[PDB]
């Protein structure tokens, strides 16, 4: 007897699309290019990894299931695996050291790596875990994500903070112009204190896991390893070696010049200004007046772009330059339909929050003029 | 282009 | 007094969206990368070239206009119409070497360069022109324009023809491994014979332009260009030198096995056993026995796919081989739900018809097993 | 892999 068990297609695909996306393409050693199926009992478990990550998937096996282990290259598989027709049955077992896959005229076979060749993830026990609405954690990820650091140096700025103070779960990303945070609370005891830097690659795959709108997840936190497990998908990721700075001393304090506006009006009009503005550095102008926005930009062929937004503001004159980019960013996951700015001097960062809550804030670096 | 004050890096 | 004139701005988008795809991107000398507006009268043409092709777009303005010419850079321009809000009219004058870009709340101040920078097309009288449904020379054109050679030397290869012969007009394309043809009659009179070489870049270009599924276009051939016009339109493009061979000689004629089939599963079953055929060749094996199609493909990792399709043939035993890419791709331009094959042996090139009509003709050279 | 039997070409 070997491994042979019978799952429809869409009860497959959905977790093998998932696992596939963390195996990196071609990679050195080709067990790393492989998804690791494992029956034991009545369940299905594919297995990915790229050494950094580690994605585990399960399905109930309806029918009939002899047992075993074995890895089977993970985009063959898929690919065979969606260009099925909908609904189809389909025949998985392992004879010789191939995989033999069946569903209805159409007969595959796909050349194995024993499961023993699968990296085994060297993870420890939690020092904090805790468990909170998917929908939140994914809200943490979501709103912040955006403002981290873009480069691969095994440094905070290339990935996010989760932060556990009070009760309340905390996520910060920085990549020293802009700043995005987020605060929520959960069911975490109040004693408890601790951080962990999740890498940008493995943060963004998190938030693309927590998709049940209506679910809930486990999360562990470790000196080296952070653990998120669904019951359909258990996600495993290294950490980033080092400290997060002290983002709290970031955050701008003296800011008198209030500027309430339309969210979306405001980003058509300085994406529109921006069309103008110099390709290298994106500057915009902001000119307040009372109750008056002027944006301007302008460019080294002496081209110009004016525009001028109604917005609400009582406060003194200011003249004002940011880079574009990031203020479409800010107001790209600002959720309310009315966006607040928190203005001090044009040296000084600009404080964005949404319009109703302050649960999450950005901070944005201006530009000398 | 000034930076947002980290301690190091700016 | 000054060129000035009001546009809506869908009124304007349409025509510039077009105008601009023409226009090459960061152009050695700074007008080529502009386009060409020219008002006369209460009509607004705007002109784009890249030295091989010429796109010009008319509007009829529909408030005052004081007239004039100019050019100003296609992409900012188009850049800035598409941005500005749904509806709102859109105010254009020069002032200085400037052109002034207003609408609502938003002032947009563009650099431009005198009209005659840009360069006139030097086209001389036809040799012969006529009128054509552009649904019918869209179709030539989109039936056949996948079996292009995609290299850019000027060669008769990288280009399609257009023939006209008795009544009727026909496409003609061939990279050497396929060939495509399409032939549909029109008013041209029967003592007319002529042939041209349209660049793929601009044939291409020629049939995203016949988009009215009810309109009428005008062309004329040249000795070394083509005109389409279409009211809205005037295309201009040059000619590929040289000869295009007997493309008659090419077509396959003794093929004593049909195979008539499912256009869509056939599609499916190419596609779905290509997976595990070779990366580079892209091969797969046809094994036709009676009333069946039996498909198989693998690869130097010795993985291997095999499919079996049901499909009417009555005809001797066939092993041939063939690369899957060319038979998908003829299989995508099939308008009919079956599919004729016209087999001779494994060596020979195969014959594709549509179903019910044998108006566009494909030959699919085979690879030798 | 053979060409259509174009003159010149193949």
């Amino acid at each position: 007897g070997g491994m042979h068990f019978t799952i429809q297609r869409e009860a497959l695909l959905k977790p093998l699309q998932l696992v596939a996306g963390v195996v990196e393409r071609r990679q050195t050693l080709p067990v790393l290019s492989n998804v690791l199926l494992v029956v034991e009992g009545q369940q299905l478990s594919l297995t990915g990894t790229d050494l950094e990550v580690e994605l585990v998937g399960r399905v109930v096996l309806e029918d009939a299931a002899e047992p075993g282990e074995i890895t089977v290259p993970a985009r063959k598989l898929m690919d065979i695996c969606k260009s099925l027709p909908n609904d189809v049955l389909i025949d998985i077992r392992v004879e010789e050291q191939k995989l033999l896959v069946k569903a209805g005229r159409s007969r595959f076979t796909l050349s194995t790596l024993p499961a023993n060749d699968f990296p085994t993830v060297e993870e420890g026990p939690g020092s904090l875990n805790f468990s909170i609405a998917q929908s939140k954690l994914r809200r943490l990820i979501d709103r912040t994500s955006f403002a981290m650091a873009q480069q691969d140096v095994r440094y905070y700025l290339n990935g996010m903070l989760l932060e556990v103070n009070g009760g309340t779960l905390r996520s910060v990303a920085t990549d020293g112009h802009r700043l995005a945070m987020c605060s929520l609370d959960a069911q975490i005891p109040s004693q408890d204190r601790h951080q962990v830097i999740v890498p940008r690659k493995g943060i963004l795959e998190l938030a693309r896991l927590l998709t049940e709108q209506d679910g809930e997840v486990g999360i562990v936190l470790g000196q080296h390893h952070i653990r998120a497990t669904t019951g359909e998908f258990t996600f495993t990721s290294k950490l980033v070696d080092g400290k997060f700075p002290d983002y709290e001393r970031v955050l701008p304090r003296g800011g008198d010049k209030l500027v309430v506006g339309d969210r979306q009006q405001l980003r058509e009009a300085f994406s529109r200004t921006a069309i103008l503005s110099n390709e290298k550095y994106r500057g915009i102008r902001l000119q307040l007046s009372n109750g008056l926005l002027k944006i301007q930009a302008n460019n080294p062929e002496q081209e110009e772009a004016e525009e001028e937004v109604q917005v609400e503001y009582n406060g003194g004159n200011l003249e004002i330059g940011f880079n574009v980019s990031y203020l479409l960013d800010v107001l790209g996951v600002i959720g309310t339909e009315q966006v607040r700015f928190i203005l001090s001097d044009s040296n000084s960062s600009a404080l964005v929050h949404e319009a109703d809550n302050d649960d999450s804030a950005y901070v944005v670096m201006p530009m000398r003029l | 282009v000034p930076t947002l004050p980290l301690v190091p890096x700016g």
